[PDB]
RNA sequence: GUCUAAGUAUAAGCAAUUACAGCGAAACUGCGAAUGGCUCAUUAAAUCAGUUAUCGUUUAUUUGAUAGUACCUUACUAUGGAUAACCGUGGUAAUUCUAGAGCUAAUACAUGCAAAAUCCCGACUUCGGAAGGGAUGUAUUUAUUAGA
RNA sequence: AAAUUUCUGCCCUAUCAACUUUCGACGGCUGGGUAUUGGCCAGCCGUGGUGACAACGGGUAAGGGUUAGGGCUCGGAGAAGGAGCCUGAGAAACGGCUACUACAUCCAAGGAAGGGCAGGCGCGCAAAUUACCCAAUCCCGACACGGG
């Protein structure tokens, strides 16, 4: 209701096409999804 | 240009000589009315207007390394320099004292900053791309480059839904607030305002890597690090019960060993799967460490430790030995290094931003070649 | 890095260009570093 | 003289001592005429208060300079806000052992004075002057500031205080 | 871009309007002062009629009033305790107007034992309220800033006593 | 919150209540005199100054935080009809807790400085009448 | 790179053509204001040492002191700097400028001998050049001549003789109108100022006393009506 | 752009019978340029008009007044420095580009110690004029008291 | 001088009855800035506020005082384009600086400064001075003179 305190999920027109996603990542994703598997819990 | 220590000499080429300087108007008055004989040779500048007339908040050098963007306090603004040409490229102003910024592009063409008046403001060399007012107050910032999305910790509890605490997030190819990443801070007073309470209710630090995996590491004011994973949109880990508010959060060059630190001044180096600390150091006094990042001489690895008591200690990691320590004579709000080598830049509470050179760690950078000859001139002096 | 430079000319015996390439440096910076080397060996000698 | 005091302080720091070392910037900021009061409240009730270890090493130079700064007439204004509030705040923020050493340096000739003997009145003492009346009225202003900013704690110096003030009073009533 | 105008707002009828006029120099809004803890960092700015005001941003010592007995002294600042507006101001420890802040007790206790003489915080006219005496034995009282540090360059105010004292101490307990 | 206080009357003294008249033949009510409510926007309690315009009228809305609305009707002369045409207005004023507030009553209000976007005005006298809802109509 | 070397204690300056950058090699890597001996320059330069004060490179860009660069660097300059006179006041104009490091790329080098050697340079050390003006303030002249409190600086002035037009007339003397001279007129002006001061104050005293007796009379008449 | 008896003149500027004197290029200083008007999408009680109010505000310029503020442990004593213009050595291809070296002034920027001083009181009083009683500005901010 | 502010007065239209709360919409409390009052902005909560007496929306067709009369008087945005800054009593001058963009000038190729109205043509055939002075009135400045 108030000034900005509510997340008005409004599509922002100039804020729309700022930066293209740049996948700068060094590993092969299998290392890390096994890693997130056997983190502290496993 | 002086040197603080004996064995491993640091070299403050520039900075405030006096912790309590006079008013600059009276200073120039006494200058223009008084006869004085200063050391014209060894006292100099590298770069034009390396000050902010009250203090500064945050500095970064670009991925191209050619731009020095520094956010400063009085009539709040930001100085951007081309360090290739050793001068201000320009100096553009804002509406309140900035908290912290980040550069999107490899050059200065795209900047964003969290600003104290609940805002996230964007900047091109043309001018200002319009700011976004976040709902609740925040501390720090991180950027998902692989899928361009700014994320920001928030203090206090959420209004509806759960009572965890949140990390606001907005994608750059989408334009919307996607969803606040709910990170549990703890309990708060039910009879209060919507901004939370003073005693607790804060998520403080967030760290990520952008060459390795880059897990979303979060740090909150009960001394707790949490973890989220990109492409999962979900929490991964809750770990690290400590006493102080966790202020440091930084991945190493491998992407595995984490080096966090708590506001008691207690630094801990962890392995991502060993819950036991790889290393612990409780140093200085209780006045909180602010910034800790890894840094490498061309052979070895070492670590920064910046505590706001004018304490900047470079420690070793492989041995844990305190390699060096400097007293920058003033309170300081930000520390960087040159990723090339050599220089350690520090935005301060003082008038002039203060910077340092170390020869035993690295060389004079690619835009100041003769600084090696300057420290050689100091070597001829002593 | 002084020890590497001192190795690379004093016992590996090469030139400033291949030194610039090998340890990743633009120009006469290594020449200024050996000027420092000469300074320290002279302050030892005598 | 402020210039005399500044060259004096330069020779004081030419005496290289570890007691005077961590406060030398405070001494320079005291002698700098544009930061006197604020450098004083940097010295006291600041983070860098005086360490009691080398406090004995640091007291004489700072008390001497502080006396000279309370005496110097140039930068002072008119009225009470000229130099009276300065001496007021000085003795408000000084210590009682520091007050004893301060009165020690303040009383030049009357530090060792006797006004009462085994007899009643020391007329042989009273029929002489060591001082001009300018320094006498300055002495009385100093001790009035001492007594008013001290209160009760004036007991262990009384044997000098009453002798000094009563000599000045009896010289006054003789001159009237 | 910051100002004080009303052209961007709506009417009493709830209706908005363009009424677009360019922002002018008598409508000026100036950037705020976050007056925080540090050594003296005060700027001076000329204003309408060239009139200079003092924007303080870092301040160390303020003058505070024990005026129920008749003195005020320039003491150091410890840090903010509570701000009625914003917990974020309380977080970053900013000095604003009407801000309850802890301060030192040494020159006040010196004046007490210099005038009355009775030791305090360690006949009948010398009388300290017991909560104030708790502050005295703590050596760090609660005063309040009643000056505008951004618009006067200085932190002047009065010590907290009695009813407002218990009120704000209870609010600390809240 | 903070503590409500008369800004320059010394309370924490060991050894008053300031209330001023507005003049102009008005009487400070006893609730404004010694009633322990303190509000900076009341004329007798706070430091606001009434001057310039004096008005009256009928409340339509008592249900707001110390803010009523006066509906001001008048008979505007349309020349095309050669007639007097009823035109209601809507006014704004700050309500002191000093007066007893009724709905539909004739309330006397005087002008002070602007205290918000809307409020420039303060109650000085209330006349308790049996006025009905917005269906009623009278030139006033 | 040619060398303008000045002996400022002699008041003399001299540009000299200088070849042999081999002989100029020791000037390299030198900040301005730094001390370098002219002994490796030439045989007439034994014992000579000098500081470097400025210079202009090819395309004449001047060299600012205190800037760490060897190349030409684009700076921004405010009012009170050298190398730049401001087009208007309060003006910060951005301009390129050569850096402190004496590279190979210069055209001239500004130097000043701060200490001679035993040789004398036939055109630099040999010719004396006086200050064109002596001091004007009486305390300055008293300080130079070390005069006493009575010595009449008025006759201890320095005069200049000139020959005017009119087909070779008599010489004419010139004297610089000493500023800081107390004249009896100035003393009278001080007297006049303080006289107006005391006159103002006694007039306030008179009007206050007469207003006091007037108000006493008026309240006496008022309570007499009462 | 800007000069009057009333800012700073050693123009090695003119013109003459002793720090200075007249005329006076140059330079510093102070003032100026909140306008003269030009272009073009408009402004539908928001401007605008009457009508108030500032006990809610800033004001170079005008004239009117306008400042009691000593002493306050040195025991000793009508003050500073710059620099311009000026003289010279240059650079570059060079523009309001200017480097080095040497000068000098302020209404430019800067500091600033005689047993008196000045108030309020006055007992006694020959209008005598006074014993002797007390006291030492302004600007800023906060608190208190008075505001009869 | 500048700056807010009060009551009234807009033209037509319901193929415009819901609107505001969608940069708060209305309060009141607290802070920030402003020369000051002010949700003008920042924290706290309350509930609004307007409208069939015509809100809101649409349309563009953008008058007042001097009274026999007519006359006579007064009457938004930009300085190649966005963004930031600088003097002054007063400018957010369009006077300047800085960046970005876009032209575009000289060059010895390394560099360097800069962006106006008026006029004539506008088919190959056509039509009103390229006048002069500040003499008066008025305006600005160290100022009787200088400039408009």
């Amino acid at each position: 209701a108030s000034k900005g305190r509510k997340l008005r999920y409004t599509v922002h027109e100039k804020l729309q096409n700022f930066m293209a996603p740049e996948d700068r990542r060094s590993w092969e994703e299998h290392a890390i999804d096994r890693l997130f598997g056997t983190l502290f819990g496993q | 240009k002086l040197t603080n220590p004996g064995p491993v000499p640091v070299y403050t080429v520039a900075g405030p000589s006096t912790a309590r300087p006079l008013p600059d108007w009276l200073l120039r008055r006494r200058k223009r009315s008084a006869k004085y004989d200063p050391e014209n040779l060894n006292n100099f500048e590298l770069i034009q207007e390396f000050e902010f007339e009250e203090a500064s908040n945050c500095v970064r050098v670009s991925e191209d390394g050619n731009w020095i963007m520094s956010t400063g306090t009085y009539k709040p603004q930001f100085h951007v320099h081309n360090t290739r040409e050793l001068s201000l490229s320009f100096s553009r102003h804002t509406n309140s004292e900035n908290v912290t910024f980040l550069l999107l592009s490899q050059d200065y063409s795209k900047s964003v900053h969290l600003q104290c008046d609940r805002t996230l403001e964007f900047h091109t060399p043309m001018g200002c791309h319009y700011s976004i007012r976040i709902p609740r107050f925040g501390r720090d910032l991180a950027y998902l480059r692989q899928s361009c999305e700014v994320l920001v910790p928030a203090v206090g509890l959420s209004s509806d839904g759960s009572g965890y605490g949140e990390v606001f997030r907005l994608d750059l190819e989408r334009g919307q607030f996607l969803r606040p990443w709910q990170v549990d801070v703890g309990e708060d007073e039910p009879g209060s305002g919507l901004q939370g309470s003073i005693h607790a209710g804060a998520v403080n630090v967030a760290a990520v890597a952008e060459n390795t995996h880059g897990l979303c590491a979060f740090g909150t004011s009960i001394g707790t690090v949490e973890f989220y994973d990109p492409r999962s949109k979900s929490r991964v880990a809750v770990l690290g019960n400590q006493d102080g508010e966790i202020t440091a959060l930084d991945y190493s060059r491998d992407g595995l060993s984490l080096a966090l630190g708590t506001s008691t001044g207690q630094i801990r180096i962890f392995d991502l799967r060993n819950p036991r600390p790889l290393l612990k150091k409780d140093q200085g006094m209780g006045l909180p460490i602010k910034n800790l990042i890894h840094l490498t001489t061309p052979t070895e690895e070492r670590k920064l430790l910046s505590a706001d008591k004018r304490i900047i200690k470079i420690w070793d990691e492989q041995s844990g030995d305190l390699w060096t320590s400097v007293e920058p004579l003033v309170d300081l709000n930000f520390v960087t290094h040159v990723p090339d080598s050599g220089m350690i830049l520090t935005a301060n509470e003082g008038k002039q931003m203060h910077c340092f050179f170390i020869p035993n760690l690295g060389l004079a950078p690619r835009w100041c070649h003769f600084l090696d000859n300057l420290v050689h001139e100091m070597e001829s002096e002593k | 890095l002084q020890q590497a430079i001192l190795l690379a000319l004093g016992l590996q015996r090469k030139d400033i260009d291949t030194l610039a390439t090998e340890l990743n440096l633009p120009g006469s910076q290594v020449l200024a570093i050996f000027m420092k080397i000469m300074r320290k060996v002279t302050q030892h000698f005598g | 003289d402020i210039e005399l005091q500044k060259l004096a302080l330069k020779a004081i720091l030419t005496w290289k001592s570890e007691g005077i070392k961590p406060y030398q910037e405070h001494l320079e900021y005291l002698l700098d005429e544009a930061r006197f009061k604020n450098e004083l409240t940097v010295l006291f009730q600041g983070d860098n208060k005086i360490l009691p270890e080398h406090r004995s090493e640091v007291i004489p130079v700072l008390l001497h300079l502080l006396y000279g700064r309370a005496i110097s007439r140039k930068g002072a204004a008119s009225g009470r806000h000229g130099l009276h509030a300065t001496r007021l705040a000085i003795i408000r923020q000084l210590d009682v052992e520091d007050m004893g050493s301060f009165l020690d340096i303040g009383l030049g000739p009357l530090r060792a004075i006797r006004v009462v003997d085994e007899q009643g009145v020391r007329e042989s003492v009273f029929a002489h002057e060591p001082l001009p009346p300018r320094k006498q009225v300055g002495l009385l202003n100093m001790l009035e500031a001492v007594i008013n900013e001290l209160g009760t704690s004036v007991e262990p110096y009384m044997d000098a205080l009453v002798n000094s003030v009563l000599y000045c009073l009896v010289n006054a009533c003789r001159k009237l | 871009g910051i100002s004080r105008d009303s052209r961007h707002k709506r009417s009493h009828t709830g209706a908005k309007r363009a009424f677009y006029r360019k922002k002018r120099a008598f409508e000026l809004g100036r950037q705020p002062a976050n007056t925080r803890i540090g050594p003296k960092r005060i700027h001076i700015v000329r204003t309408r009629g060239g009139n200079h005001k003092y924007r303080a941003l870092r301040l160390d010592s303020g003058n505070f009033a024990w005026g129920s007995e008749g003195c005020t002294r320039k003491t150091r600042i410890i840090g903010v305790v509570y701000h009625p507006s914003n917990n974020e101001l309380v977080r970053t420890n900013t000095l604003t107007k009407s801000a309850v802040v802890q301060i030192d007790a040494a020159p006040f206790r010196q004046w007490y034992e210099a005038h009355y003489g009775q030791p305090l915080g360690r006949a009948a006219h010398g009388k300290v309220d017991p909560a104030l005496e708790k502050q005295f034995e703590a050596g760090r009282l609660y005063a309040i800033i009643s000056s505008r540090p951004g618009q006067s360059g200085r932190a002047d105010g009065y010590i907290l006593e009695g009813e407002e004292l218990a009120f704000y101490q209870r609010k600390l307990h809240k | 919150r903070a503590f409500l206080k008369q800004p320059h009357i010394f309370l924490n003294s060991k050894v008053r209540r300031w209330y001023k008249d507005v003049g102009l033949g008005f009487k400070t009510p006893k609730t404004a005199i010694e009633g322990h409510y303190i509000d900076k926007k009341c004329p007798f309690t706070g430091m606001v100054s009434i001057r310039g315009r004096i008005l009256t009228g009928r409340v339509v809305s008592t249900k707001m935080h110390r803010t009523i609305i006066i509906r001001r009707e008048y008979l505007h002369y349309i020349p095309k009809y050669n007639r007097y045409e009823k035109r209601h207005k809507n006014l704004a004023a700050h309500v002191s807790p000093a007066f007893r507030v009724e709905e539909g009553d004739m309330v006397v209000v005087g002008q002070c400085r602007p205290l918000s976007k809307t409020v420039r005005f303060n109650v000085l006298r209330v006349l308790p009448r049996t006025g009905k809802s917005v269906k009623k109509f009278q030139k006033f | 790179m040619k060398l303008n070397i000045s002996h400022p204690a002699n008041g003399s300056q001299k540009l000299i053509e200088v070849e042999d950058e081999r002989k100029l090699r020791h000037f390299y890597d030198k900040r301005m204001g730094a001390e370098v001996a002219g002994d490796p320059l030439g045989p007439e330069w034994k014992g000579y040492i000098l500081r470097i004060t400025g210079g202009n490179d090819k395309q004449g860009f001047p060299m600012k002191q205190g800037v760490i660069a060897p190349n030409r660097v684009r700076l921004l300059l405010s009012e009170g700097h050298s190398c730049y006179r401001p087009r208007r006041d309060g003006e910060r104009k951005r301009k390129s400028v050569r850096g402190c490091i004496v590279g190979p790329d210069l055209s001239v080098l500004a130097l000043s001998i701060v200490k001679q050697g035993e040789q004398d340079i036939p055109g630099l050390t040999d010719v004396v050049h006086p200050k064109r003006l002596g001091p004007k303030r009486a305390t300055k002249i008293r300080r130079f001549f070390s005069l006493s409190k009575d010595d009449d600086v008025r006759k201890y002035v320095i005069r200049r003789e000139v020959q005017p037009k009119g087909e070779g007339k008599k010489p004419y003397t010139k004297a610089p109108r000493i500023q800081r001279l107390v004249t009896p007129q100035r003393l009278q002006h001080k007297r006049h100022r303080i006289a107006l001061k005391r006159r103002q104050q006694e007039k306030v005293k008179e009007e206050a006393a007469e207003y006091a007796q007037i108000l006493a009379k008026r309240v006496a008449e008022a309570k007499a009506q009462k």
